């Protein structure tokens, strides 16, 4: 609560290309602690990539990232920096800053692991440019009607990249709504879709629009969806 | 940074801190400058945790073997007595506080462990540790056990570990070698397994850890027991007619247990180093000193001569130092923090039958 | 300067009120220098023991870590509602670079359900652009295991479609696929019926969602 990590700095950029990202600290002292980096790819585990301890002078980095990756601290405004150099597409992920509590020596290596995390910043490395996509309806019909429930949606298709947002009647509509992961397809664009179960009996009266916000294209659409 | 004009102590529960404090009293009359003496859990690990943040004590006391660690880490001033004053102290009790060629605290008092028995439960005590069992279910008979220690620290059961040839880091050209580990050789596996047989036929509890070893004790329930010199003073009030001797032997050879030299160092971020080494030197390094703190708990064979002298005649200071003389000096290399952690995992996990003895001591990776 | 984190299982349903046991091995001896961390999805990691059974501060007493043999294990007691998660290992002995395990996913178990099966042909502004795409949703199931296949003028449809699943409902605990199939809009027109055979545990045969290309 009062301890808390704030990360900044990700971004898309081309393989080749540099990234700065931070990580800022509050309730705590980074020069009597130590500030690791961890990264995490979409649906996978977590990789360990630096680390660094003020008080006692030390730092280390993963095999993977030597050479190109460089960490340091600024204990003046109690923020920790990762210098990102020679990105390669396998290096996209989303990036995590955690504490150890202690200053770290090998000798006393022991006294635990990470206990404060934060929120994550999102890194894609790739030579596409960035790209809006398009929302088409998924229109409720008799073939989409089980029942007194029926189901529609839209299709977010052919964006890049990640991530997309999609609300229903700008957040006014929760109940039933399902929205999918995306998909890399094979045309290195990215495609989803959001459905949402409604009373057969309502299609008549509720108006029912899917908001999309694509953010790294600045774009904002909304489309309304009503029976064929 | 810890206030100026005031000296804070560290020093561990078990130990006469009372008596200390008088001693801390006496100096505040004759300069003016309160001292604090506090018995803080984990001590000895908390100190290099919050020296970052400019906490800490003054004047830290731990046995000699954590010291290499706080030095190493650079929280340690060095400390500077003349010549007189180091020929007033043995010799070998200044090596246990050398590191690097360099004097890192001030030595105390020596410390080992023996054997403690009731004399109207036990007029003789055993001097193996095999007829224990025997010994154990003829007691039982009688609604009493055995033997019952502080099996929740290796420190206890290393004399046993260590009898036939277990080993912390090999010692040679005057140096320690930290890729040399004898923690599970073929004397290191023998001493554990037969600790552990001890427990699986119930001769002994795996849960059992100090306060229930001492209660047990005092109050007649338990025929032995094995601590050091400070817990005396408190089977002194139970009146319990008790006696110190050597540890029983393992397989012929003798335990041996390691030994520990109590030391008093100085903070390196204190501003109070003028203080805190008049204090040590000239109030409790003295007679008048060591006494006031002896008699609250024993510290055993002190290292000052001039007292020395006196507590030798003490048959149970003949019996510590007999049981020191069949151990070993601890290593005060940084290591051995790491090494306390991976053998003290060990021996709980095999106890608890968590782990075969092979596998707890193969699991403990101390390099 | 190498060492490898295995768990397993890999993936277990229970009960609410449930006791769970999930396991961790590593390659090297490393003491007890392990760490249990839980996440759930949208969620950054969150450290629940360390030192193989030490229990973070505010943690519940229902956690535990223990060992077996030179595994390292994690049990919950009595499981909770918030305690369906993944759960990751981690060692941290100085002598090899900071591993984690692939993680152990936990999810709620219920009884089997079949899901609701929909079909939405391709928009009019989609084809427009010279493109036709057909979803296909399979809506609240359990347990996760479906197969969905797409059938064009009942010829099988095969490397020209993609599907993802979401994660298990807070509310229900079912399942949800979205199966969508792209083509172009000259190879859409020349062909009649479009199909999506679904097959799955709550089912006894196949059930089959199709339209006619034009058929309002
Ligand atoms: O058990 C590991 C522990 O052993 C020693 O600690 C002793 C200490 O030296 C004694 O004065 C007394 O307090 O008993 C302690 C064991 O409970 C080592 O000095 C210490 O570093 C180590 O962790
Ligand atoms: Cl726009
Ligand atoms: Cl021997
Ligand atoms: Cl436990």
């Amino acid at each position: 609560s009062e301890v808390q990590l704030v990360e900044s700095g990700g971004g898309l950029v081309q393989p080749g290309g540099s990234l700065r990202l931070s990580c800022a600290a509050s309730g705590f002292n980074i020069y009597s602690s130590s500030i690791h980096w961890v990264r995490q790819a979409p649906g996978k585990g977590l990789e360990w990539v630096a680390s660094i301890s003020s008080y006692s002078g030390y730092t280390s980095y993963a095999d993977s990232v030597k050479g190109r990756f460089t960490i340091s601290a600024d204990t003046s405004k109690n923020t920790a920096y990762l210098q990102m150099n020679s990105l390669r597409a396998e290096d996209t992920a989303v990036y995590y800053c955690a504490r150890y509590k202690y200053p770290y020596w090998s000798w006393y290596y022991y006294w635990g692991g990470m206990d404060y995390w934060g929120q994550g910043t999102l890194v894609t490395v790739s030579s596409a440019s960035t790209k809006g996509p398009s929302v088409f309806p998924l229109a409720p019909s008799s073939k989409s009607t089980s029942g007194g429930t029926a189901a529609l949606g839209c299709l977010v298709k052919d964006y890049f990249p990640e991530p997309v947002t999609v609300s229903w009647n700008s957040g006014a509509l929760t109940s039933g709504v399902h929205t999918f992961p995306a998909v890399l397809q094979s045309s290195g664009l990215y495609s989803l879709s959001s459905v949402v179960t409604v009373p057969s009996s309502s299609l008549g009266t509720q108006t029912y629009i899917c908001n999309v916000n694509h953010k790294p294209s600045n774009t904002k659409v909304d489309k309304k969806v009503e029976p064929k | 940074k810890i206030e100026e004009g005031k000296l804070v102590i560290w020093i561990n529960g078990d130990k006469g801190y009372n008596g200390l404090a008088e001693v801390g009293k006496k100096f505040e009359k004759d300069t003016g400058i309160k001292v604090t003496v506090e018995h803080p859990d984990k001590l000895e690990e908390k100190f290099p945790q919050v020296a970052a943040t400019g906490d800490g004590p003054d004047i830290i006391f731990w046995a000699h073997d954590r010291f290499g660690g706080y030095a190493q880490s650079g929280l340690l001033a060095e400390i500077t007595p003349d010549k007189a004053f180091q020929d007033k102290l043995y010799p070998f009790t200044w090596d246990a506080v050398r590191y690097n060629g360099k004097l890192i605290a001030y030595p105390i008092a020596v410390e080992a462990l023996s054997l403690i028995y009731n004399k109207d439960l036990l007029p003789n005590p055993p001097k193996t540790w095999e007829e224990i069992p025997a010994l154990d279910k003829e007691l039982k008979a009688k609604g009493k056990s055995a033997l019952m220690f502080n099996l929740q620290e290796p420190y206890f059961t290393w004399p046993l570990i260590a009898a036939d040839g277990g080993y912390a880091f090999k010692y040679e050209n005057g140096k320690y070698d930290i890729k040399d580990v004898g923690v599970d050789n073929a004397g290191a596996k023998a001493g554990l397994t037969f600790l552990v047989d001890l427990i699986k036929n119930k001769h002994m509890n795996a849960d059992t850890d100090y306060s229930i070893a001492e209660a047990a004790f005092n109050k007649g329930e338990t025929a032995m027991t094995i601590n050091g010199p400070w817990a005396w003073s408190n089977i002194d009030t139970s009146k319990v007619n008790y006696g110190v001797t050597v540890l029983p032997t393992f397989k012929g050879q003798p335990s041996k247990p390691f030994v520990g030299v109590l030391s008093a160092g100085i903070n390196a971020a204190s501003p109070n180093k003028e203080l805190a080494k008049e204090f040590l030197e000239n109030y409790l390094l003295t007679d008048e000193g060591l006494e006031a703190v002896n008699k609250d708990k024993p510290l055993g064979a002190v290292a000052l001569k001039s007292y020395e002298e006196e507590l030798a005649k003490d048959p149970r200071i003949a019996a510590t130092m007999e049981n020191a003389q069949k151990g070993e000096i601890m290593p005060n290399i940084p290591q051995m923090s790491a090494f306390w952690y991976a053998v003290r995992t060990a021996v709980i996990n095999a106890a608890s039958g968590r782990q075969t003895v092979d596998e707890a001591l193969k699991d403990a990776q101390t390099n | 300067s190498d060492i490898q984190m295995t768990q397993s299982p890999s993936s277990l349903s229970a009960s609410v009120g449930d006791r769970v046991t999930i396991t961790c091995r590593a390659s090297q001896s490393v003491s007890s220098a392990v760490a249990w961390y839980q996440q759930k999805p949208g969620k950054a990691p969150k450290l629940l023991i360390y030192s193989a059974s030490s229990l973070y501060s505010g943690v519940p007493s229902r956690f535990s870590g223990s060992r077996s043999g030179t595994d390292f294990t994690l049990t919950i007691s009595s499981l909770q509602p918030e305690d369906f998660a993944t759960y990751y290992c981690q060692q941290y002995y100085y002598g090899y670079p900071i591993t984690f395990g692939q993680g152990t996913k936990v999810e709620i178990k219920r009884t089997v359900a079949a899901p609701s099966v929909f079909i939405f042909p391709p928009s009019d502004s989609q084809l427009k652009s010279g493109t036709a795409s057909v979803v296909c949703l399979l809506n609240n199931f359990y347990p996760r295991e479906a197969k969905v296949q797409w059938k064009v003028d009942n010829a099988l449809q095969s490397g020209n479609s993609q599907e993802s699943v979401t994660e298990q409902d807070s509310k229900d605990s079912t399942y949800s696929l979205s199966s969508t199939l792209t083509l172009s809009k000259a190879d859409y027109e020349k062909h009649k019926v479009y199909a999506c055979e679904v097959t799955h545990q709550g089912l006894s045969s196949p059930v089959t969602k199709s339209f006619n290309r034009g058929e309002c």
